Order: structure tokens, then C-alpha cells, then sequence
């Protein structure tokens, strides 16, 4: 059975500032030492490096997967960054800082674009799965898809879908796999959850609750969305067809749904998370950290969180800070496993044989 | 300018230049013409074809008997399949050349020098394929020339003799097509008791190479065209496929000329598979009512030949080659893997060769496992809902354990191709699901999203271009009735 | 063609949701190919 | 019994059972028996055995090949040598003492071959190269000496099997092997444009050669950017997509008509060519880094259609062949962010040389008249309509399908048109089912006609067809009979 | 452009028996001279043969498709035919006598097997749209999918039996619509209490109720399954929307609404329906001689053509290569249909490539190869 690990952290920090556990077990596979993470900023690259954005300050510490030790690349931006992001494929590492966004590059390093079209602070990022659109969600009430095509090949970048129908400041979003396709699950404080469209850009879904919600995450087969909520309550949508998780006390910040849509994972304010299993609503595990929670996630774990030794294949580069060939890559990727099988090593051997007797 | 002509001829070829006698006479200079020749068969007009096709044909039967060495023989043969296959076309050339050209044509090919034997099967079939009525007056030496080496050791001299040979009928048609495929099988049922004389030197040797060629006669007979409507005696081929795959390694005897018919054993079950692929290809979906015998061949046949790269992987990779043949022509009908001893042999077969078991190789078994995963998908997609929810249960514990695993030393699934197969079975499970066992659309959709982002272009480009096809599970159109 | 849910009636049994790939509420399904 | 041995020799590989060897090896009239239960020896041999014989087969292979024998022995020998220096790299103490002794004395061994068996020193040099590249490092002057000689042989197998071993020059040797590289690859760009530059004086036996030489170092460059090496490297895009976009700048209204005009109008598709094939090489490499340098690739494709445009096949098959496999790699490479056929001027400049490539057009010619653009194009519409799909324009939508609909039915219930074959039916039957998976959200798809195009064609007399338009009855029963609303 | 044409067959017959005539043009294009056609008795056999049945008498006719005349063949059967239907792909023919269900070969000539189970007349006979299930409907209120596997390779001695038992209507069977598929189908059987149930060929339930207030006597369906035309006893034509779906399993058609939902214009029975390929005219018989096309997009009448007596058969095909031709001389004769039970195959090879053939560009590349190869 393949490993699951749940990536959770906090805001306070003693001794350190990511606990790795194993889903069924409760024990600790990897913890970092250093900082403390911000709201909403924290994602693996190329899953072999760990990036986080700090809490109120102005740059980004960047962990290796196999080492408890803060690197000595402190990537550094011009503000109070908010939120962070790294593309799926892990190509592009995207901040927040102020009202605009920061896009970097990982195979050079330069910084390719400064968005700037919010009004307000940015509150949220995410990739639509297969990295071709990034959708930030401000402070204003606004929640732009941008392109990942459009913006990269410039001379200024527009947005390709002005979704305002919001009264009050985003908090979270969830993108759904697939490109032009997904349907992203945006929610504010004006106690409503609604299901977009990346095609087309039309609304398709307005579930209104009674409390502020603050997450929003969906299963991989779009059968349920956990919005949750601020007074404690996880409710639960059907889209298919005692709803209503319960035993928090504060703002649920963080959620995330298990790979089989069967344990969920929730993540509030009041130093806690825990571990329901939705099909009866029933709590598994308590585990309390020592600071309200920031980022907690469910994550399937990679080779390299199971491999002792595991070195990164490239060093992490030298991010720059100001505005702009030259690819830094490893060749022979294309073809790796595309050999001659059995049964092409000796066809050619008999062949030579054949042609060597007549 | 000679070794640059080839270049030369193609880049003329490419503008459509052309398409919009001198040199040839002598011994210095004979490619530098043929060179020109070729072009001008391959890219002419049709009136230039219609004036010199006469001289052309002329000039190169009098290449074939000047003593030139044998790549000059093999030009002018490439020269005249074009232009015998474009003067056919043509009416009045077609009578012209039929009637006052061919047979001297027949009569060079045939008298050539022993060292040219390719070459002049590779003409005279060419003669034979478009030219079929003018060339009756010699079948018996054209019968007795393809008869004699029928049996030659180098592969390339037997596949020609063997493709040469298989359209004697065709030349002159249903009645000369039972009567030559009855005695084709009645061969075939003499080298057999004389080579299995344990159930049913050098001497054996030949006696195999022998019942090789008359069995790719055959083959080649059964699956290639004709002009006349034909009847197929579909129950003595059957009769005799199942005859050459009863005698097993348990009953060779192993006192005397034992180990010499056991080390023979695998090429002639090899024989009588193809026999069968060929059968399946040539009769098609009428075959629903001996399918019973066709489907408790194939588990008798795995099961016989069954035991670091395992013993016996070209036999088992021929069976589920024939596995994914008879799916693919029955479709719906096959009934394949649904209720049976022999559907539950062939699944626990199917099972123990996809699933992963110092001097050695990578990527061992690497064949046999890309087989029975394309067998299996294909079975799967189109005999689906008719399959009990065990087995669909079963590939469902079984599959999404392995597709989360084998992107996280000496096993198969470190090739790409046995990756591809795999991602594509799933999907196929996906797609055709048991109506009692929903399928784990939850814990697929992460596999695939995990495919798109490897390495190999070819599985990076599957787990893409299956995602859109799962993206319509997913977000419907019409309400579920 | 969007639809509008409280929470509360969705939590008993009185809504239910329908939404459909390229319409909400409605199939949006008919073509305006013919063969002529 | 010799004409026999290759069939009991496959007869005893097929069932996996495994001094007369070495005692064959020391003749003439039976040296390739020997070889043959060497080359079975060597290949199904238990560890022990190749532990304990590695060093005396080998020492037998170097002695066969300073013979003077016929070149199908070197032929047999250089083949059973690449199987035992392959085998003997996973043997620590094999690989050390093979490395330490023997492969700098094999190296000049396979030096000392005649002329006229050229092929087989090659093979047997990229042998050496391939798996034991450290030993091999102290004779790198002459192995490129060897090489470079032969990068402009006119024979299509010898010359790319020069290109192939001398594109391995910089992983030979002992930091330094980045530096080598990236030295290499400059070297090769600079001598490029020098023949460039030489090809295209304007905009006859040394432009023969000079063709020659340009093709072998682009080759060598597309080889070499398309292969494995250890350690990273730093590939400059900007310059290579420079020099492309410079070779395919020039066409054939530019090239002078006096002199030798005719010699340099005629030798321009192959330059293209080549050129084409050092941009593939370039997508495979890098993959899906290049969207920045996005506009250059998608404007390349209907400018280089645009110069080598027109029962007879068109003209300039292969270059409109090559730049439709090239849209193919680039959509398939990218994803949903390739942005093909997604508005501007080059981008409808590019559908009209896809529409006017998959529509249909007493006398010679052929039935399959233009069947390779036919497929190409089919492929690359269909790909850049799956994947970039709900992003393109209703009209396009709307063209395909009324320039698709009405040829998937009427191909099937009705001489000399390129949907004669197997493959123009099965791309095209494609190219309906990818139409039907990924509409644009504004023109709904026609689900009724296109069923009953596919049930025609599960029906039909092929077998590839046959298969294709039943295995898309099962995916078509999902936007019909839904499971969730 | 495709040409979608419109068999038509009257049960009086003074001159025609089978007329067809184009959709969009009402000009006659084939028409064939014999004996009269019988209520579900008429099927194209491989594109190539009209084969109809007879009105009472017991044997079936055969028109070669380029013929006006009757061929000398005559299936004959022992007891009064009833319905008959050739496989898709038209490999095997089969037809309803009395309460069997006698199935042939076509390629051989042979009688495979006399399946009997239904306990009263048989009334209905349709194909899978793949030809893997064929179902059978009778006056006994029951509806059977058989399967073409397991009738088929059933030893002489196991007697085969249906995969399921439709047993819901009270009254006898009148039409049924398979639609494409195989395993995953949707069939639409009607009969005479007023109902119109669509039931599943994979696992065998129902999924639709609709009840009419007359009794209805055809059923045919789009082909992406978006409408059900049920016709009536009276005239009308009834039209369901099964993609709205009110979300019920036994619906009742006043409160699925009214008057705009109703095609009107006839003043008898319905025994036709069939809707066109891309779904934008309805062509409908009738007990009242009269062939009418219909708008179902606006629910409107196009062309009123009368034929002579009661229409009995009547459905919009898509013209074959065999009309649009002046000749085509039929690939194989029909063998001789055996009325007894019981290798042998006849067919012609060299179909399973056709199209197959070299590329320009392989055969040049092959080419220069060679010239390569001869160089050296």
C-alpha cells in the first residue's frame, strides 16, 4: 500500500516548524527546524525541496527534504509576502506580496513578471493542477484566472476571467484537476461557497451558509465539498445527489481530503488537527500542536521522504529580486526507461548471426 | 559524380520536378543510368510512360542477363515492380505487355545464375501480382522453382519462397484453390506423425524446416487476396491446430533422438499459433461457434509452456497476441474471461505475469508483461459488464496499488511501454465497470494527475490525454436516468 | 442559469443539486448541426 | 552442421537451459561455429561462469579481431564484444580489472582494423564508449581524430554511426565534463553558421561537400542535444533558435537564378530539414521551458508551410510532413498551455494549411494520393483540439465540423483520394472523437450524427478502423448515460 | 452530403409493394413488384438484399436492391411468419415463426438453432445495434434478451435459455427500440396498457414508467437517447424529454405536460415511427394510408404523402453505396435457405487490409534504400 503523510504546521513554533507524520500511524517521519510559517505559505517544490514563506517578514526560508537545517538561500522580495505557491510540475515558484504577484523560475532563476491588477492585498494562490492557470483570490473581493501562456509570452498581462460576485474578502479556493477544464470552489466572509468554471467563466453554484467560511477542498471525483466554517462546524455539500462535522471550537483554517476520499484532515485556530473519516462523521486523531495551525495537507508521500540518503538531483538557484536563454537542466529525462527489451537484444544478435552465415 | 547520385535522385524526387539509354550500355556506367531510369519510372508523366514504357521494359530485361553483379540485378528488379505495378493500370499497355512481353520476361527471371536466387523471387513475384493471367504457361517450372526452396535455411530465401509460392492458385480459380489447400493439410498431417512419434539427427532437422515452410504456405494462403469467392474448411485447420498442440514436453521420450524432437518442440507450437492468427484473421466474427475450442486452446497452450528472463517468452507473448486478435475481431461476443475453467485459468495466467517479481538485466520480462496487459485492457473494455464483480474486484486491488507504486531494480514496469499498457488498463476499468462494483474514480484520477508529471514522453503524454477522457465521468451533460 | 442553495435546507432533505459540464440547471445539449 | 547453428542456438536460448568454444577459435574454416557458442555463452551465461571467463573471452575476442579475416567475422565479434563489455560494467571487480588492463590495449585493437571494415570499428567504439567511458580517456585525440573524418561519409549508416560516436566525446575523460559540453556545443554552433554562411552567398562539386559537412555537425548537434549525460549542463536556447530561425529565412524566391542559382534552389530542402530536425531535437531536450520562448516556434510553422507550398502527389511531401510532426511534439510536449490555434494572424495563417491538407481533392497515378500530410495534419488537429479545446473560437469549432461530419459518413457509403488507407479513416475517426471530448462551451457538439458515423464503422471490412470505431462506442455510452448529474 | 432516404410499403399493393423515395426531394429513387410485405417483416440484409415477409401466407421473398422483380428464392418456414430482422452487420438472418424464433447463417446457408420459449405469437424481433443481444417480444406480455454467444456454441443438448426475463406489461407487446451500444444498451419496449418502459441490457432493470392514456403501438428514440416518440392509438404522437428529467421512475404524461409536447394530425393508429440521423424530421406511418414527415423541433407538419391500404413498415435509412449505383451486381449470392436443422464457410478473403497499401513516401524511402545498399 502506498505511504500518506500529512504535512502540518504551526505559527508559534518551540522547538520546530514542520512535523511530517504518517497518516496511520501518528509518528513523526521528518521534522524541520527553523522559522515559522506564514497563513497559506507553504509548498514543496519539485519534491525535493521545501519552501516557506515566514510570518510577516519580507523573505522565504527554503528547507531540503532530508536535512532538519535551514539552507542559506534566503529569498528575498520587496514587502510583506502573504501567500506562496510552486507549480505541480515544479517549474515556477509564485509569491504574494502586497497587492502583486511575484512569478519566479526555477531551471534559471531570473523573475520573469510583476503582476500588479488587485486592489487590495493578495489572500490566495493555486495551480489548476497541471500548471497552465494560476488563480489568486485578494482582499478586494476579486478572483482573477490568470494564464500560465499569456503571461509568460509578454511585452502588460491581463486577466482572463474578472470573477467579481463576492461581498467581502476572499479566504480560500480549491482548483480541480485537469487545464481548461477544472472548476474552482472559491469562499469569502460573506458566508457563501460558490463553484466557478474555467472554461466557459460562469457560476454554477452559490450554497449559501450562516457563519463566515474560511476553506473550501474538494474530493479528486467532485462527489463532496468541505467548506468549513468559523465557528467550529465542517459542513459537507453534496453534488451528487448529519451533514455537518463537529467537536471543533474556533475557525477551521486548513482542510484537505485524503487520496481515497475517506479521511479528512482539518485544520483550525484552536491548536489542533484532527483526522475525521466521512462516512460517519467520527474523530481518529487529536493531534495538538502549540500554536494556532497555518498549513496542514494531506500529501502522498514521495521517494525522497522515504530514502535516508536522498540528495537533490540540482542546487536551488540563486533567486533574483529585481526585473530581467540560458536553461539549466539535466538531459537524457525524454527517454528514461525507453530501452531495448529481451526481446530486442537477441532479434538483433539472431539477425547479425543470419546475415554473418550467408 | 557518382556516390553523390543518390542525394541527387531524391532532392529531384522531393521538387516534383520530373513529375510535372545511354549510360545503360555500357559495363562502366550501369548504375549511373539505372540511377536516372528509377527516377524516371518512379515520377513520370503518363505520356512519357505511355511512349517509353516498351523500351524501358526492354532495357531492363537486358540488364537481367549480362553477367552483372548482384546489386545491379537487384536495381533493375526494384525498377521493374514500379514498372510492371504502373503499366498495369493502363488498358492498352496492359494487353501490349501481356500479350508480347511477359513470357521473355518469365524466361529471363527464371534462368539466372544461382547466386541471384533473391533477386529473381523478388521479380517474379512482382510478375505474378499484377501480371496474373499471361504467366499460367509456366506454373510448372514457377510451381517447381518456389517448391524447391520453400525449404532454404535463410530466413529472407524462405519468407520469399513462401510469399512467391502461396498465389499458384491465382494465375490463369475456385476450384484450384480447395484442391491445393487439401493437400497442403494432408502434408502438414504426414511431417507431424513423423516427427512426434512419441505420442501421435540430421534427418529432423530438415523434416522441421520442412514443416516450417508448409505451414507459413498455408498461413499465407488463408490470409491473403483473391478474386473468387472460396470455401474455408475451417473444422480440419482447427482439427489440426489442435493435434499440434496436444503433444507436450510430459510425453517426449528421452532415450535415443528424445532431446533432439524436445529441443524442436517450441518452434512447431510457435507453427500451429500462427496457423491460428491467421485463421482468426482471415475468417473473421463467423468464428462464435467453434470459439469454445478457441478459447480452451489458449489456457491448454499457456499451461504446457509455463515455468532473469523466465524459459518460454516468445510462446506465451504469441498467446496473448492471439488473446488480444480474437477480442478484437469477436468484440462483444468473444466471451472471454466470463464464467469457466478455462476463463479462470486464463485470468490466473494473465495475473501471474503482470504482477513484478549481479550479473542480469534491468528490465526482465519486460515482453511477456507488456502482452498480457494489452490483452487484458482490451478484454476488459469491450466484454465488461458481462465479467463478475470477483474478477473486477480482484484487478481492482491489484492495479491502483501498482500504478501509486512504480512512481515512488530487476522488475518490468521499468520500461515505459509496460507503464503506457498499465495506465491504460486502468482507464479501461474505469471506463467499463462491473454494475454491481462501482470503480475507484477517487483513487484513478491521482494516478493519472501523478502520470502527467514523469519523464517519458510517452506515459507523460497517455496520463494527459487520459485525464479529458476522465474529465467526462466527472462533469456530465444529461442527468443520470 | 445558476443555482441558489441555503445551507439549512440542503442539510434536511427539501434541495438537491444538479449542475451539468456547460450549463447550471440545464443540459444545454441541443445542437444546431443538420445534414443538408 | 553449420548452416544449422543459428536455429539450434535460438532453439537453446528459447528454453533457458544455460572448451569446445575456445577450441573452435583457433582456426579459419571454424571460426564462426566458435563464435556462435561464444555469442550464446556470453549473453545466457550464470554469474559464476562470467565471473570466472570474462578475462579469457575477451582475450579471445581481441585476438580474433587482428586476423585479417573476412569482415563478417569482426562483424560477429564487435557484436558478441558489445554483450560482454555491457555485462561486464555490473561487475565491480570485472569493471576494475577490464578497465585497468585490457580496454586501453582493445582500443588500439579496434584502431588497427582495415579500411574496408570501417562499421564494425565504430560499433565497437561506441561500445567502449557507452559503458566504459573512464579507461577510455587517454586516447581521446585519436578517437576524435577517428571520428571527425567521418562525419561527412556519404553512406546514410556510416555516417550516422560517426555522428553518433563523436557526439560522446564530452562525457569522455574524468565540472570538467560541463565545461566540455557546453565547449562542444559552441565549437559545432560557430562551424555551423561558418556553413551557413558558405551555402547561402546569395540572400559545383564543393557544394556537395559542403552540404555534407553541414548536415553531419547539425546531426551532431541535434545528437547531442537529445542524448544522456551525467552531469547538468546549461543549454543556450536564445542562440540555437537564432541560428534556426536564420536557416529557415531564406527560400526559394530569394536565391539568384544565373550561375549556380539551380545548384543552391535545389540542395534548400535538405537545409530545412535539417534545420526542422535540430528544432525537434531542441523541443525533446529542454520540454516544456520553452513557452516563454513561445511566439518564435508558433510563428515558425506557417512560414516555413508558406515557402514549399504548391491522382498526383504534392509537392514538398516531407516538409509539410516534418512541420505537422513538429506541431505534434510541441502540443504534446506542452499541454493545454501550448497556445496553437488560439487567435492572432499566425495562428489562422496556420488552419488554412490544415484545411487545405485533410480535405479531398484512362490515367496512371496511385489510389493513395497524398496519404502522409493527410495523417500528419490529422494527428495534429486532433491532439491541438483535445488538449487546447475549450479555449479556441466557436467558428473554428464550427468549421471542423461541418468540413468533418459530412466526410466521416460519406468516405464510408461512397477513386484516387488520400482517404483510400487504414490510417486516413483512423486519424480521422480520431480527430471526430476529440472533437466530441473537448468542445468549445458556446457550440454544442453534434452527439447524434457522430454516433451513427462510429456505428458505421465498427461494421466496417479493416480491422484498425474495425477496432478504433468500437473502442469509441465505449467512451461515446459516458456522454449518454450518465452516473451523476 | 450524405442521402438519407424513406422505405415505404403499403398492405394492399395494386401496383408497388416497397417504394423508396428521397426525404427532402419526395422523388422515387427504387421501387420493387410482388407479393405484399407483413407488420415488422422488412430488413436489408449486408446493403445488398430487400427481404421481406408475407402478409398470412409462411415464406419470405427476397428483391435483389438493383431489381424490380422478385428473385426465385423463397425462405420457407413451417408455421405463418410473423416478424423478421437481419443482423447489423448481416451476417446472420433471423426471423419469428409462430412462438419460435428459427436464426440462419447467411454465409453458409445453415439453420443454426430454433430457440422457443415465448409461450404465444412472437410480435416483435429486434437487433442490438452491435449484434451481440438480439431481443424478442411476444402476445405474452414478455420480453426476452437473448444473447448471440451463448445461442450460438450451446451444445445440442442444453436447451439455452434468455440472460433476462422482462416480465412488467399486463398486455401484449407492440414495438421495441435497442439503440446503440452492445453490453451497455438501453432497449424501449411498449405495449398495449398504455406504458412505455426503457429498461437496461447490462444488468437488467428498469428505469422509466411512462404511462399514456392510449395505447401505444411504436416506439423509437434519438440516437443520443434525448427524446422517446411513443406513438398512440388515436393519432397522436407523444413525445417524451428524457433529458429534462422531473427525477421519478413512474411518471404519468398529463402532469410531464400538454398540447405542446404532442404531435397531431392523424385519425388512426400509428404502426411507424423513426426518427432521422442528425434528429430534425420524424417520418410516422399509419392505419389511415398516409406517410407523413414531421418538425420535431417545431412540432409541425412537412409533406403528407398517401400511400394505398394501411402502411405496415416504414423508416429513414441512410442511402448505401447499392441505390446510389446503377448496377452493383451483389457481392455474393444468396445461398439456399435450409427449413431443417442441420466447417464449411464461404466468404472472400482479402478484406481485412483493404486500404492497407504502401505509402507514397515508404515506397520512395524503400527505393532509396535499395539504390544506398547498391552504391556500396
Amino acid at each position: 500500500a502506498p505511504m500518506e503523510v500529512a504535512v502540518c504546521t504551526d505559527s508559534a513554533a518551540p522547538m520546530w516548524s514542520c512535523i511530517v507524520w504518517e497518516l496511520h500511524s501518528g509518528a513523526n517521519l521528518l521534522t524541520y527546524r527553523g522559522g515559522q510559517a506564514g497563513p497559506r505559505g507553504l509548498a514543496l517544490l519539485n519534491g525535493e525541496y521545501l519552501l516557506a514563506a515566514q510570518l510577516g517578514k519580507n523573505y522565504i526560508s527554503a528547507w531540503e527534504l532530508q536535512r532538519k537545517d535551514q539552507l542559506q538561500q534566503k529569498i528575498m522580495c520587496p514587502g510583506p509576502v502573504t501567500c506562496l505557491t510552486a507549480s505541480p510540475n515544479g517549474l515556477y515558484v509564485l509569491a504574494g506580496v502586497a497587492e502583486s504577484i511575484h512569478l519566479w523560475e526555477v531551471s534559471t532563476g531570473n523573475l520573469l513578471v510583476i503582476l500588479s491588477r488587485h486592489y487590495q492585498d493578495v489572500s490566495c494562490l493555486q495551480f489548476t493542477g497541471d500548471s497552465s492557470h494560476f488563480i489568486s483570490g485578494g482582499k478586494d473581493c476579486l478572483v482573477l484566472v490568470w494564464s500560465l501562456c499569456s503571461v509568460l509570452q509578454a511585452d502588460i498581462p491581463a486577466p482572463r476571467h474578472v470573477w467579481s460576485h463576492h461581498a467581502l474578502p476572499i479566504t480560500d479556493l480549491h482548483c480541480g484537476f485537469g487545464g481548461p477544464l477544472a472548476r474552482v470552489a472559491t469562499s469569502s466572509l460573506d458566508q457563501t461557497v460558490k463553484l466557478w468554471e474555467v472554461s466557459s467563466g460562469e457560476l454554477l453554484l452559490s450554497v449559501l451558509f450562516d457563519v463566515s467560511i474560511m476553506a473550501v477542498t474538494m474530493d479528486l471525483a467532485e462527489h463532496h465539498m468541505f467548506c468549513g466554517g468559523s465557528e467550529g462546524s465542517i459542513f459537507q455539500v453534496d453534488l451528487f445527489t448529519g451533514k455537518v462535522f463537529k467537536g471543533h471550537r474556533n475557525q477551521v483554517t486548513c482542510l484537505s481530503v485524503s487520496t481515497d476520499g475517506s479521511v479528512l484532515l482539518s485544520g483550525s485556530h484552536d491548536e489542533t488537527v484532527r483526522l475525521w473519516d466521512v462516512q460517519s462523521k467520527q474523530c481518529i486523531r487529536t493531534v495538538a500542536l502549540k500554536g494556532p495551525v497555518t498549513n496542514a495537507a494531506i500529501l502522498l508521500a514521495p521517494v525522497s521522504m522515504l530514502s535516508s540518503d536522498f540528495r537533490p538531483s540540482l542546487p536551488l538557484p540563486h533567486f533574483n529580486k529585481h526585473l530581467l536563454g540560458g536553461l539549466t537542466l539535466r538531459l537524457g529525462l525524454h527517454q528514461q526507461g525507453s530501452e531495448p527489451s529481451y526481446l530486442d537484444r537477441t532479434e538483433q544478435l539472431q539477425a547479425v548471426l543470419c546475415s554473418t552465415m550467408e | 559524380s557518382a556516390p553523390h547520385l543518390p542525394g541527387l535522385m531524391c532532392l529531384l524526387r522531393l521538387h516534383g520536378s520530373v513529375g510535372g539509354n545511354a549510360r545503360l550500355s555500357s559495363i562502366k556506367t550501369r548504375f549511373e543510368g539505372l540511377c536516372l531510369l528509377s527516377l524516371l519510372v518512379g515520377e513520370s508523366p503518363t505520356e512519357l510512360f505511355q511512349q517509353h514504357c516498351v523500351s524501358w521494359l526492354r532495357s531492363i530485361q537486358q540488364v537481367l542477363q549480362t553477367q552483372d553483379p548482384p546489386a545491379t540485378m537487384e536495381l533493375a528488379v526494384a525498377v521493374l515492380r514500379d514498372l510492371l505495378r504502373y503499366a498495369a493500370q493502363l488498358p492498352a499497355l496492359f494487353r501490349d505487355i501481356s500479350m508480347n512481353h511477359l513470357p521473355g520476361l518469365l524466361t529471363s527471371l527464371l534462368g539466372l545464375r544461382p547466386e541471384c536466387e533473391q533477386s529473381a523471387l523478388e521479380g517474379m513475384k512482382a510478375c505474378m501480382t499484377y501480371f496474373p493471367r499471361a504467366c499460367g504457361s509456366l506454373k510448372g517450372k514457377l510451381a517447381s522453382f518456389f517448391l524447391s526452396r520453400v525449404d532454404a535455411l535463410s530466413p529472407q530465401l524462405q519468407q520469399l519462397a513462401c510469399e512467391c509460392y502461396s498465389r499458384l492458385p491465382s494465375l490463369g480459380h475456385t476450384e484450384s484453390w480447395e484442391q491445393e489447400l487439401h493437400s497442403l493439410l494432408a502434408s502438414l498431417h504426414t511431417l507431424l506423425g513423423a516427427l512426434y512419434e512419441g505420442a501421435e539427427a540430421h534427418v529432423l532437422l530438415q523434416l522441421r524446416q520442412r514443416f516450417s515452410g508448409l505451414a507459413r504456405c498455408l498461413g499465407l494462403m488463408l490470409s491473403s487476396e483473391f478474386g473468387a469467392p472460396v470455401s474455408v474448411p475451417v473444422q480440419e485447420i482447427l482439427d489440426f491446430i489442435c493435434r499440434t498442440l496436444s503433444v507436450s514436453s510430459k510425453n517426449i521420450s528421452l532415450h535415443g533422438d528424445g532431446p533432439l524432437r524436445l529441443l524442436l518442440l517450441p518452434s512447431i507450437h510457435l507453427e500451429a499459433l500462427d496457423l491460428l492468427s491467421a485463421l482468426i484473421l482471415a475468417c473473421g466474427s463467423r468464428l462464435l461457434r467453434f470459439g469454445i475450442l478457441i478459447g480452451r486452446l489458449l489456457p491448454q497452450v499457456l499451461n504446457s509452456w509455463s515455468i532473469q528472463e523466465r524459459p518460454y517468452s516468445t510462446v506465451r507473448t504469441k498467446v496473448y497476441a492471439i488473446l488480444e486478435l480474437w477480442v478484437q475481431v469477436c468484440g462483444a461476443s468473444a466471451g472471454m474471461l466470463q464464467g469457466g475453467a478455462s476463463g479462470e485459468a486464463l485470468l490466473t495466467h494473465l495475473l501471474s505475469d503482470i504482477s513484478p517479481p549481479r550479473k542480469g538485466d534491468s528490465n526482465a520480462n519486460s515482453d511477456v508483461c507488456a502482452a498480457a496487459l494489452r490483452g487484458l485492457s482490451r478484454t476488459i473494455l469491450m466484454c465488461g459488464p458481462l465479467i463478475k464483480e470477483e474478477t473486477h474486484r480482484r484487478l481492482h486491488d491489484l492495479v491502483l496499488p501498482l500504478v501509486m507504486g512504480v512512481q515512488q531494480g530487476s522488475s518490468p514496469y521499468t520500461s515505459s511501454r509496460c507503464r503506457r499498457e498499465l495506465y491504460c488498463l486502468l482507464l479501461a476499468l474505469l471506463l467499463a465497470p462491473s454494475p454491481r462494483c462501482p470503480p475507484p474514480l477517487a483513487c484513478a484520477l491521482q494516478a493519472f494527475s501523478l502520470g502527467q508529471r514523469e519523464d517519458s514522453l510517452e506515459v507523460s503524454s497517455f496520463c494527459s490525454e487520459a485525464l479529458v477522457t476522465c474529465a467526462a465521468l466527472t462533469h456530465p451533460r444529461v442527468p443520470p436516468l | 442559469n445558476s443555482i441558489f442553495i441555503n445551507w439549512k435546507e440542503h442539510a434536511n432533505d427539501q434541495q438537491h443539486i444538479q449542475v451539468y459540464e456547460n450549463g447550471g440547471s440545464q443540459p444545454n445539449v441541443s445542437s444546431q448541426f443538420r445534414l443538408r
